[PDB]
């Protein structure tokens, strides 16, 4: 099959600002009948893959200009003029010159913003979690930009990295920031047998890190 | 215009066979255009799998020939995937699409898993809080397989809401989702998460109450 | 649709 290579994997760029990507292809795409099937395809957050550009350059139904397509044999390169929010998401170039049609790896755009430091807030395992005999504890990171973090887990003052779960939000378009849950999962009874229960989040937002803590014999 | 929509069994065991539905709204499969599957692996990695054109003709991936068939049915306008001797590899979203012949259009995308484990109800635990605003969680844990719904009052609450994809620690999935809101809106006014897991047929609405 | 090649 056809091998698609696209770069770079990663884009951060302010909106207004110009954005693109390269697509190199194995061997090339150009067809007998004298045409290069090359094709742009965009993947949104929470959306269906829709279509962006077919034959190198043509632009699909209800795509604005600020797309474009270039290149031939293979080397291609898809440039957006003028950068928005909606146009966050992943993208994948694709060949249909030869058979099984083939796709690229993706090319994630980022809409870079000003700096933004994180909401933290720490829950201890619910009542009725534990009156079930579970404990688990959840710290939430919400609308923070950069993407760059640390977050540790510290009960009775002890790092923890055995039973994080950490998951990420992808970036919203309404706001351009991230959030990211972080869960730790204990037993009813190891939760009693420990008193302090920390999350700290480390972000260039804060010279010093941002603390949540909670003390069982408190609560 | 032209409406797809994939349907099909969310859970099939391996050395089984995976067999999904695309019905099409609005033209006839039959007029024109190919139809495709194309399948996204977790990682995000696309694969066409093959299509079905207006006439009946299919044309397959060859690392799937031997595996796949595509049919359809033109009284009900729909056509089918059928994708036989499937391994947890073949665990990942499917599409159907359609293109002339080359897709242009793609539908929702429906997931599908191949594995042995079995259909596991999820827990669903409310995470109340210890600024101005205040931020609740709903936890929803030790679940299979994918994918749960999950809406804070029952969808009339959708601002400040930040949903989590699931995470699978050991054989068993675990979710949660965060809803920000001013810090003088809860609790005078009451908020509720609903979990809705179609697999196990379970339905949840817990309400988000204070802590003592 | 414009017609390719496969079509």
């Amino acid at each position: 099959d056809v091998v698609m290579t696209q770069t770079p994997l990663s884009l951060s760029v302010t909106i207004g600002q110009p954005a693109s990507i390269s697509c190199k292809s194995s061997q090339s795409l150009l067809d007998s009948d004298g045409k290069t099937y090359l094709n742009w395809l965009l993947q949104r957050p929470g959306q269906s893959p829709k279509r962006l550009i077919y034959l190198v350059s043509k632009l699909a139904s209800g795509v604005p200009d600020r797309f474009t397509g270039s290149g031939s044999g293979t080397d291609f390169t898809l440039k957006i003029s003028r950068v928005e929010a909606e146009d966050l998401g992943v993208y994948y170039c694709w060949q249909g010159t030869h058979f099984p049609w083939t796709f690229g790896g993706y090319t994630k755009l980022e809409i870079k913003r000003a700096d933004a430091a994180p909401t933290v807030s720490i829950f201890p395992p619910s009542s009725e979690q534990l009156t079930s005999g579970g404990a688990s504890v959840v710290c939430f990171l919400n609308n923070f930009y950069p993407k760059d973090i640390n977050v540790k887990w510290k009960i009775d003052g002890s790092e923890r990295q055995n039973g994080v779960l950490n998951s990420w939000t992808d970036q919203d378009s309404k706001d351009s920031t991230y959030s990211m849950s972080s869960t730790l999962t204990l037993t009813k009874d190891e939760y009693e047998r420990h008193n302090s229960y920390t999350c700290e989040a480390t972000h260039k937002t804060s010279t010093s890190p941002i603390v949540k803590s909670f003390n069982r014999n408190e609560c | 215009d032209v409406q797809l929509q994939e349907s099909g069994p969310g859970l099939v065991k391996p050395s089984q066979s995976l067999s999904l539905t695309c019905t099409v709204t609005g033209y006839s499969i039959t007029s024109d255009y190919a139809w495709s599957w194309i399948r996204q692996f977790p990682g995000n990695k696309l694969e066409w799998m093959g299509y079905i054109n207006y006439s009946g003709y299919t044309s397959y991936n060859p690392s799937l020939k031997s595996r796949i068939s595509i049919t359809r049915d033109t009284s009900e306008n729909q056509f089918f995937l059928q994708l036989h001797s499937v391994t947890p590899e073949d665990t990942a979203t499917y599409f159907c699409a359609y293109g002339n012949y080359l897709p242009a259009y793609w539908g929702q995308g429906t997931l599908v898993t191949v594995s042995a484990a079995k259909t596991t109800a999820p827990s669903v635990y409310p995470l109340a809080p210890v600024g101005s605003s205040v931020t609740l969680g709903c936890l929803v844990k030790g679940y299979f397989p994918e994918p749960v719904t999950l809406t804070w009052n029952s969808g009339s609450l959708s601002s400040g809401v930040h949903t989590f994809p699931a995470v699978l620690q050991s054989d068993l999935y675990t979710l949660s989702s965060s809803v920000t809101v001013t810090s003088s809106t809860w609790p005078s006014q009451s908020i509720t998460c609903n979990v809705a897991h179609p697999a196990s047929s379970t339905k949840v609405d817990k309400k988000i109450e204070p802590r003592g | 649709l414009e017609l390719d090649k496969w079509a």
